[PDB]
């Protein structure tokens, strides 16, 4: 039943927002990055992007915009990393799972035909170990604490995002000039509306003709907007806004925190020598490893200390 | 939590107002002097005069349902034993309340 | 029960009378007034498919 | 930017109580985004910090638990007993060895 999962971002497309390191300098990306939650176990992260994922123009594909028109790639093509490369897992809506380490940036890229896309955006990307045995890399064999990662299926829960209206993106490949004068022409199938200042105040919506408009001699005093009535994006930021309630639905999220199960590793043994009233303790941590102990009497006296070098303690 | 950010109000020459909802921590405020950019090309084409309206509130997060805390009170508590009788060759084992 | 609303015809949320594959725009109005609904996800995963 | 500027009353309140300390800050001149800046989440500073649990602090060697919130196996204090004990399990002298 994954029909009934993917249905509701059929009524979404995906959007160009602003990215602040491109390949070059500060653009306008098909691949921004809105969100990264990295708070998850072993490694897991959830980007909310501006494109979409798991939907064709199809199993493993990005989908994204282009200057208006969607276009398509295999998933196989994009790749992230923070630090060291990561990987990505699947994909549904405005929303990717990655596994990656820990870093103080994300940036995803995907290569054309010789156009290189990229959007590095300064989100703090953490590694968050389980148990009391701070790991860097999860472990071969140990034993199974209880854990909180991104779950890897779309499953329907409870917790939403917020739709709405796209707003009036404004173009100018419509408009170009005459010989004389200023031409708009709007795309067919597709509803433009011109703003001029050549005369007094003029505004005019058009429809699927090649309009011409007298009085105006250059193309700089006129902007051609676009309209389209369907297809709803995220209340994003990076996007201006419709004008009246602006509000058309609200979609569920997927890859939410649930309840698992992960290893951790096991500490070496310790070599304990008894002696009259006392204990001690010969402790060889492979990587560093909380002891703490507690008295049982009405002061506890208890102590907590981070080892990460071979120590005795009596 | 997660900040929430409504998307900014663009007005060509004129004057937006800020009309509130009442959100937690709701902040906005209208910003005079803007010249925004899309991906194709500007957007107004009025030079001054132009008005962009921020709007944030704070709304808690997606994964609040696995992971949050509980703030409790506790006071006058209640001891339970799983004692385990033998009264003349005769064994209970029984939840007594003490 | 819940019943949902496109205009003054309270529709069972289960059987809404527009889907998306036909309509680009109307379901998505239908979906724009019925946001609080606590039925919402009934009329959301009815109003996909026919 | 502690722990408690969010409030929700439930899981599932709808109203929650929000300080966070935001602040709107003025876009950046031709970009059309939402600048904000506030105090970082105060669990999440709460929990970088967390002094640690009570099941490894407690005195007299408790073991907490969670789903109802209990204390096990405190050694301290002491339990008396109340037996009403019928007359008829007296055995006499000569129905036992001696």
């Amino acid at each position: 039943s994954t029909e009934e999962l993917f249905n509701e971002y059929k009524l979404t497309r995906p959007y160009m927002a602003r990215c602040i390191r491109c390949a070059v300098g500060s653009c306008h990306s098909p691949i921004a990055i809105e969100a990264v939650k990295s708070d998850g176990h072993d490694g897991y992260v959830r980007l909310q992007t501006s494109s979409q994922y798991g939907l064709d123009s199809k199993g493993r594909t990005m989908r994204y915009d282009m200057h208006g028109t969607i276009k398509e790639i295999p998933l196989h093509q994009v790749s992230l990393y923070t630090s060291r490369p990561c990987h990505i897992v699947d994909g549904h809506g405005y929303f990717l799972l990655a596994r990656c380490p820990a870093g103080d940036s994300i940036t995803m890229e995907f290569k054309k035909d010789s156009v290189r896309h990229s959007c590095s955006v300064p989100y703090e990307v953490k590694f968050n170990p389980v148990g009391r045995e701070l790991y860097t890399h999860p472990p071969e064999h140990g034993v199974e604490q209880a854990c909180q990662v991104y779950a890897h299926d779309a499953q329907n829960r409870g917790a939403y995002v917020e739709m709405h209206l796209p707003g009036s993106e404004v173009d100018s490949s419509l408009v170009s000039l005459s010989g004389s004068s200023v031409t708009v022409t709007p795309p067919d199938g597709t509803s433009a509306l011109v703003e001029c200042e050549c005369g007094g105040t003029k505004i005019s919506e058009t429809i699927n003709k090649t309009k011409q408009f007298s009085q105006c001699t250059k193309k700089e005093q006129c902007r051609a907007y676009r309209l389209q009535n369907d297809k709803w994006v995220y209340n994003s930021d990076k996007l201006p806004k419709a004008a009246g309630a602006t509000l058309k639905g609200k979609l569920h999220v997927p890859f939410l925190l649930a309840d698992g199960k992960c290893t951790v590793p096991l500490a070496p043994e310790p070599m304990i020598t008894f002696g009259f009233r006392s204990v001690s303790l010969k402790l060889h941590p492979k990587n560093p490893t909380y002891l703490i102990t507690r008295q049982l009497a009405d002061e506890p006296h208890y102590t907590h200390e981070l080892i990460s070098e071979p120590a005795v303690r009596n | 939590y997660k900040t929430g950010m409504d998307s900014p109000a663009i007005k060509c020459c004129g004057s937006q107002e800020c009309t509130p909802t009442y959100r937690p921590d709701e902040q906005c405020k209208v910003f005079t002097g803007v010249y925004p950019f899309m991906w194709g090309g500007a957007y107004c084409f009025c030079d001054t005069e132009n008005t962009q309206v921020s709007k944030a509130y704070v709304m808690k997060s997606d994964d609040c349902l696995a992971d949050h805390a509980e703030a409790y009170k506790a006071h006058t508590a209640s001891v339970q034993a799983f004692l385990n009788i033998t009264v003349g060759e005769h064994s209970i084992v029984t939840t007594v309340y003490v | 029960t819940t019943m949902c609303l496109l205009a003054n015809v309270t529709f069972p949320c289960a059987q809404p009378p527009i889907c998306y594959d036909r309509k680009p725009a109307e379901t998505l109005a239908m979906l724009s007034v019925n946001v609080d609904n606590p039925g919402y996800d009934e009329l959301l995963e009815a109003a996909v498919k026919c | 930017g502690a722990f408690g500027d969010i409030q929700s009353r439930t899981v599932s309140s709808s109203d929650l109580y929000a300080n966070t300390n935001l602040v709107l800050q003025r876009p950046k001149a031709g970009a059309i985004h939402v600048p904000y800046t506030q105090a970082p989440s105060g669990f999440e500073q709460w929990k970088k910090d967390k002094a640690p649990s009570l099941k490894f602090t407690a005195p007299f060697g408790c073991e907490i638990y969670t789903n109802p919130i209990r204390a096990e196996n405190c050694a301290v204090g002491s339990i008396p007993l109340a037996f009403d004990i019928p007359d008829a399990l007296f055995t006499r002298v000569s129905e036992t060895p001696t």
